[PDB]
């Protein structure tokens, strides 16, 4: 409700949504028909980029698993051809909120192997993931490391699992427990999480 | 003792087995009296050295690489798997298959339980540095290879008593079995 948009936006012959009016009601207009859905979400991004700039607000733009919008799709039209990343709407106006043309605001972004297309298992590293393309797109930027649990993290994890009494094996309180399950997962989040699931 | 046809071969006669033992009753006799030097030489001209064999696993020698770290290598195989293991004597537990880490080379968790094997039966997880090279089959064949390659290694930094352990746990012996 106080952010406002600053040019008048035409859904239809019928339907515009006249300049000032609250953000919300083109928010409300995607909801309701979803053949608006995509071109409301740009407007946003488009207000959201440009009031930020204006100092009404700050913009946090957090995109998890964004490899994919400089990568390649598995969509096709109807003659079975392959669509591009950048012929779809959607990832096209997103694109524009990663350039650093603006102020007010951080942009944080988060890679992701998993649900990728056209990777190896194994590649993590942000140029193997990015391309070429993306790569030159976020640069420069500032890359962080996400590593496994150190000892304390790992001991840790373990302990906030047995408060909640989610190890239900009687030698996972143990050190000879905590030593193979150190083993199992080297130490990583998510493989450790996966074995406590079905001990 | 000596054997029916050997007996004969030596006499060049041919003998009954009636024969063959009462001549073995009096060898033993004239061993359970207080034979001498010459007795217990002829004697042994009747003791062949055949009996018993001992299973004691060779140990492999402690290399020093140019830091001065102590290590050991080994091989192991499995199916058509072939693998080579780097133990280091001191270590925080890092495993590395062909360069890359143990969870990441084998994603499905039965193999690691498999390379955990060895080091977990004789209680030194978290101890020792492992450098592996493993080439052909598939994944259970390279996880089982590793394996075997680990204990070999392994067995040079545990007590003689642990060796024989992981032999009787059948960590030291290779499987075989292989398709027709
Ligand atoms: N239906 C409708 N959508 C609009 C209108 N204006 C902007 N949009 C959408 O909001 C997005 C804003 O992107 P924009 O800054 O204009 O870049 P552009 O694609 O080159 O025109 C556009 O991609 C459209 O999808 C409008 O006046 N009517």
């Amino acid at each position: 409700n106080q952010i406002k948009v600053q040019e008048k936006y035409v859904w239809n012959k019928r339907e515009s949504t006249e300049k000032g009016s609250p953000l919300g009601e083109v928010v409300e207009q995607g909801i309701t028909r979803v053949r608006n859905a995509t071109d409301a979400v740009g407007i946003v991004l488009k207000e959201l980029k440009r009031q930020s700039s204006l100092g009404m607000f700050h913009l946090l733009v957090a995109v998890d698993g964004i490899n994919a919008l400089w990568g390649r799709t598995t969509l096709k039209r109807e003659d079975k051809s392959p669509i591009a990343p950048e012929e779809l709407a959607l990832v096209h106006n997103l694109r524009k909120m990663m350039k650093n043309d603006w102020h007010g605001g951080a942009i944080v972004s988060a890679l992701s192997q998993t649900g990728s297309l056209f990777k190896p298992r194994k590649a993590y590293l942000p140029q193997e993931l990015l391309g070429k393309e993306g790569f030159d797109a976020l640069d420069p930027f500032i890359p962080i490391l996400v590593s496994n649990y150190n000892p304390k993290e790992f001991e840790s994890c373990i302990q906030y699992y047995l408060e909640n009494n989610w190890l239900q094996h009687e030698k996972a309180p143990t050190e000879e427990g905590k030593k193979e399950l150190l083993f199992l997962s080297n130490a990583n989040p998510s493989l450790l999480e996966r074995h406590c699931a079905y001990l | 003792w000596l054997i029916k046809e050997e007996l004969e071969e030596m006499l060049v006669e041919k003998l009954s087995d009636l024969d063959y033992m009462q001549f073995i009753r009096l060898l033993e006799k004239l061993l359970t009296s207080q034979c001498g030097a010459a007795e217990e030489e002829f004697v042994q001209r009747f003791r062949r050295s055949v009996t018993l064999e001992s299973k004691k696993q060779l140990i492999e020698p402690v290399q020093y690489d140019e830091q001065g770290m102590a290590f050991s290598k080994s091989e192991g195989k499995r199916k058509t798997a072939k693998a080579e293991a780097i133990v280091y004597k001191h270590g925080s537990g890092r495993i590395k298959v062909n360069g890359i880490d143990y969870q990441l080379y084998f994603p499905i968790t039965q193999d690691r339980e498999q390379l955990m094997f060895p080091f977990h039966f004789v209680d030194r997880l978290g101890k020792h540095d492992v450098t592996c090279t493993v080439s052909g089959g598939g994944r259970s064949a390279q996880a089982g290879a590793i394996r075997l390659a680990m204990a070999k290694a392994l067995c040079s930094f545990v007590t003689e008593d642990e060796v024989e352990w992981m032999r009787q746990a059948g960590l030291l012996t290779t499987d075989p079995r292989v398709r027709e």
